[PDB]
């Protein structure tokens, strides 16, 4: 049905949106990539309620799948591990001896 | 009857120990610095957290030879004037002063553990998190932040202060000390350390680590420095 | 020095990999609210990990994050006081991150980079919109008045300021999520129901007829019936009268029920003894899905 | 209200006149009311066996 | 409601007013209201026929 | 002051018995056999309905 709507009212859901706006044009204009996660897609039954104040906070469950998509967005830029040790072998492969120095 | 105050220039001041051999074992003591609050005029820890809860008088320290070169101390808590307090009559043993207390009536020597800051895992050693294992004689350690030259081997132990929730919901903390039993990733700066023992509860964070006096030796960039033991002063009832 | 070849190898490193965490409380929620490895920082370490095949500790995320926190000065909730105060106790002053009247780092800014101390990020995750959307909303009486642009400005510059800190490291933004506040403040103990009235609307045209809108959430509103309970003008804490809508009452994408003049007429006599306009009217809908009642928000505009 | 607590404070006065009840004014914040020997006193100190 | 509470407090102070009664403070959560020697100390240590 | 333990295959093992021989007369004793409890790291009787109820640690 169309006078069916899944997300309630509040005073508040036109700013949000407008600084999403304000967010979402800061990335384009920016030189990396600044897109974490989409978070838009979940409805208060995702909010964990507070009495005497409301549905404000993600829950456990929720935000840990946000923290998933934040890590694909990561991987996505980075795919391999950037850091390498001097050393590459085992303990065992390299000696133990000492120098009078460089030089 | 007896307390000692000076200054000194260690490469990590928190974890600053002394050791004390009596005639049963070798104890050791923990020297948490100390800075003088103006406002109060007292000597307090500045460990808030795991300190001595201890306060002295300004007496306790005098100042006349040639104090320690700003550029040669390092800061802890935001501070590089401190002192440490060494007090015969509150010798607690542990990482948190919950260990025995040492009985000051006979003592054979006094041996402060002067060490460089790349010892042991290195100075930005830290865990990660902590779970016992499918079996029922070891758990599972993960360690990062370790310089690329430490090595570990079995049989070394591991000193750490961390905070676990207890099986009835609430916070709790607690100190002790670990054996190491195997470990995988050698020089990729992470371990994955496996050490016998149970752990009470799941693990939230981690406070304290130390991974000193590693059996496996590792070479390090050669550096010359000069520890400084400055204004030895020494107060209180006993024998001078 | 290897044991088939005679190469040196005389220093040592730290292969760590810093993530930095900033922002709004609603990001606070992934280190808070449970312990290894329900914690949704854990599940971001635990993947990242095995994706790259380092160990576990490969990945040290930081926390620096603070709750109930503003951009700029103007969206604080003390813009005046400047004691930093994060758990919003005594005086709840600072939380501002950025202070664009003198272009100064904000106290909170300086907690975020206590907590990385000696480390060095290498990315960063940020969020923040949540205290700047409900102070925008609400303007009141500050004087430096929120703003689209101060709010942009605010958050263009920090991010340079923790890039002067650090390298040219990427920053990836978690976009700004909703929020609800409380239905009824008479009744702070309900959540949000399904079949809860919302979207409450009213109009008039020129003969003096009332029409009143809302939307049903959760279910459809023609199954289930609707009442209609309008307070006295005098007495707001009183109800004056009160009618019930069926279902299937619904057109324009809205669910209407029809308040005309032959309606309110008999009943403003008993109020006032001639038939005075109602431009003002405070009411409120309740749903009676499966014999349950479900009050919506009054309206009194 | 209506000067309640002011009828209160004249009956009392005049009900209990002419005789004296001066309290004894005694300071138990000071050091003679508290036991010497801080946390530093031997008596803090652990006993050997 | 209908600031009953602030009755109340006004009533007590006018009531009352004339004499002191400052109630001492002390910490009981200090080291000296607790006994030293932790479970360390030899006093939990087992006792041996 | 001390304990003693050791494996064994009798053909009983619930009615597995030693008998001890003190000065006054030959009493019996019964040894149950402990299973050793992986949750909680200890040795625990297999019986539970007439089993000595008591717990040691690996080590033993």
């Amino acid at each position: 049905n169309a006078a069916v709507v899944p997300m309630p009212y509040s005073p508040t859901t036109v700013p949000r949106e407008q600084i999403r706006e304000i967010q979402l044009q800061l990335i384009n204009e920016m030189t990396d990539v600044h897109m974490g996660a989409l978070t838009a897609q979940y409805m208060p039954d995702d909010f964990t309620f507070e009495p005497g104040i409301g549905q404000i906070h993600f829950n456990v469950e929720t935000s840990r799948k946000v923290c998933l998509d934040l890590a694909k967005s990561v991987l996505r830029l980075v795919p391999v591990y950037p850091l390498v040790s001097p050393v590459k072998k085992q303990h065992d492969d390299y000696w133990f001896v000492g120098r009078l120095g460089l030089d | 009857g007896l307390i000692l105050a000076f200054r000194h220039n260690p490469d990590e001041p928190d974890k600053f120990t002394v050791t004390i051999q009596t005639p049963e074992k070798a104890y050791t003591y923990r020297l948490a610095p100390y800075g003088f609050n103006n406002k109060t005029r007292r000597w307090e820890c500045l460990d808030t957290k795991y300190g001595t809860k201890r306060t002295y008088q300004a007496d306790i320290f005098v100042a006349t030879d040639e104090d320690i070169p700003e550029s040669e101390m390092t800061e802890v808590y935001g501070t590089k004037d401190y002192i440490f307090i060494l007090d015969f009559a509150d010798l607690r043993t542990g990482v948190a002063f919950n260990g025995v207390t040492i009985n000051p009536r006979n003592i054979t020597m006094i041996s402060f553990d002067c060490t460089e800051a790349h010892h042991g895992l290195g100075k930005d050693a830290y865990i990660a998190a902590m779970y016992n294992n499918d079996d029922g004689a070891t758990f599972q350690m993960e360690i990062g932040g370790i310089h690329t030259n430490a090595a570990l081997a079995a049989g070394d132990k591991l000193q750490c202060i961390w905070r676990y929730l207890d099986v009835n919901g609430n916070a709790q903390a607690a100190e002790n000390e670990f054996e190491v039993v195997s470990y995988e990733g050698f020089g990729t700066s992470n371990f994955s350390v496996k050490c016998k023992g149970m752990l009470p509860g799941k693990f939230i964070g981690c406070d304290a680590f130390y991974g000193k006096y590693l059996q496996t030796d590792g070479p390090i960039k050669q550096v010359d420095s000069v520890k400084w033991f400055t204004n030895l002063t020494v107060s209180g009832s006993g024998r001078k | 020095q290897d044991k088939e070849t005679g190469e040196l190898i005389t220093e040592q490193t730290v292969l760590d990999y810093p993530i930095l965490f900033a922002g709004e409380s609603q990001v606070a929620i992934h280190f808070m609210s449970g312990a290894y490895p329900d914690r949704g920082y854990d599940v971001f370490q635990k993947y990242m990990t095995e994706t790259w095949g380092i160990n576990y500790a490969g990945v040290h995320p930081i926390n620096g994050t603070t709750g109930s926190t503003a951009v700029d000065r103007a969206c604080a909730v003390n813009p005046n006081s400047e004691v930093f105060d994060p758990t919003q106790s005594s005086g709840a002053g600072g939380l501002w991150w950025w202070d664009l009247e003198a272009d100064k780092p904000g106290p909170a800014l300086l907690h975020c980079v206590g907590q990385v101390g000696k480390l060095k990020p290498k990315a960063i995750i940020w969020g923040q919109g949540d205290q700047d959307a409900t102070a925008l909303a609400y303007p009141g009486d500050r004087n430096p008045a929120p703003s689209l642009t101060r709010t942009k400005q605010a958050t263009k510059k920090v991010f340079e300021y923790l890039r002067s800190l650090y390298g040219q490291i990427p920053i990836f933004i978690q976009e700004l999520s909703y929020a609800w506040g409380i239905t009824n403040t008479d009744a702070p103990n309900v959540p949000i129901r399904t079949g809860l009235p919302s979207f409450l609307a009213a109009r008039r045209n020129t003969w003096g007829d009332i029409e009143f809108r809302w939307k049903s959430y959760g279910l459809d509103p023609a199954l289930a019936q609707y009442r209609i309970e309008i307070y006295n003008p005098s007495n707001l804490n009183q109800i004056l009268h009160s009618f019930v809508v069926s279902g299937t009452q619904e057109a324009n994408g809205y669910v209407y029920a029809d308040f005309t003049v032959e309606d309110w007429i008999p009943v403003m006599m008993e109020a006032v003894g001639s038939p005075n306009p109602w431009e003002f009217m405070k009411w409120r809908v309740v749903c009676l899905y499966q014999e349950r009642e479900i009050p919506s928000a009054p309206w009194s505009d | 209200s209506c000067g309640a607590e002011l009828e209160a404070n004249a009956l009392l006065t005049a009900l209990v006149a002419g005789e004296d009840f001066t309290l004894p004014d005694i300071d138990m914040s000071g050091s003679e009311y508290d036991i010497p020997g801080g946390i530093n006193s031997p008596i803090y100190a652990e006993i050997e066996k």
